[PDB]
């Protein structure tokens, strides 16, 4: 996350993270409810083995409100691949439940068509993650939140060098020097409406972090529902 | 009617079925009495900051 705010506490309860062996965290996620994680397909080859983490708000001093969840079984969406980056979504079923408290709570799912009218024609949604502040620094050790505009869908596609796909959208900025960044993908992206949030889209890519000319990438979330439905259901 | 005004005046999902508007929430809130307010049934309802 280059630039924005630091999350405060209870801010963003939803985050969550998912560590390798090495204990270290990769990428991100969101929580759905208590048994289910939101993040990318993508993120699940960047590791071994993985473990999900919630509530943690700094990666340095033990947070009491931390626990750490086994996976019982990753539902990755077929249709997606690397060449494209398309489909760039997946659900995890976790082996215990997530207790929630402070920091750690689900983030609503919305309904696909008042959303697409109400949700993504708003300014702006939050993006958050433990990712690099830097597009060479190393990974955060305080989680970040950043306010990032929807991006006006042709503006995105020009300016993109990519197949902008119908399940992804842009977010960020064109100069301001402010984007998500390596590790934030799998993220949430998350758009409020009176003080509700609802999660919008996954931290998907982009070519490089908050580069003048270009933007974020994400998956287009409010294209998946009936999807992720049927993952919560197990399938 | 008019999911458009301002929502209709729902708190969150605003459904145009038939001549009027017809408003909903998300898994873990009942819609109130007003058929228009969302009320959280837990501890930690979806979506709210735990500050
Ligand atoms: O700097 S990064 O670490 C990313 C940070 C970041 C910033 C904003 C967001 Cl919302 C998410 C992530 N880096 C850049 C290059 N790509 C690798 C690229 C390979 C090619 N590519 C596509 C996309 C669509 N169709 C065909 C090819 C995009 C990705 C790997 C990773
Ligand atoms: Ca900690």
């Amino acid at each position: 996350i280059v630039g924005g705010q630091e999350c405060k506490d209870g801010e963003c309860p939803w985050q969550a993270l998912l560590i390798n062996e090495e204990n270290e965290g990769f990428c991100g996620g969101t929580i759905l409810s208590e048994f289910y994680i939101l993040t990318a397909a993508h993120c699940l080859y960047q590791a071994k083995r993985f473990k999900v983490r919630v509530g943690d708000r700094n990666t340095e001093q033990e947070e009491g409100g931390e626990a750490v969840h086994e996976v019982e079984v990753v539902i990755k969406h077929n249709r997606f691949t690397k060449e494209t980056y398309d489909f760039d979504i997946a659900v995890l079923r976790l082996k215990t439940p997530i207790t929630f408290r402070m920091n750690v709570a689900p983030a609503c799912l919305p309904e696909r068509d008042w959303a697409e009218s109400t949700l993504m024609t708003q300014k702006t949604g939050i993006v958050s993650g433990f990712g690099r502040t830097h597009e060479k620094g190393r990974q955060s050790t305080r989680l970040k939140m950043l306010e990032v505009p929807y991006v006006d869908r042709n503006s995105c596609k020009l300016s993109s060098s990519f197949i902008i796909t119908q399940n992804m959208f842009c977010a960020g900025y064109d100069t301001k020097q402010e984007d998500a960044c390596q590790g934030d993908s799998g993220g949430p992206h998350v758009t409020r409406f009176k003080d509700t949030y609802f999660v919008t889209g996954i931290v998907s890519w982009g070519e490089g972090c908050a580069r003048k000319g270009k933007y974020g990438i994400y998956t287009k979330v409010t294209a998946f529902l009936k999807w992720i439905d049927r993952s919560m259901k197990t399938r | 009617k008019l999911c458009s005004l301002d929502n209709g005046d729902c708190d969150q999902f605003c459904h145009e079925e038939q001549n009027s508007v017809v408003c909903s929430c998300a898994r873990g809130y009942t819609l109130a009495d007003n058929g228009k307010a969302c009320i959280p049934t837990g501890p930690y309802p979806c979506g709210k900051q735990t500050l």
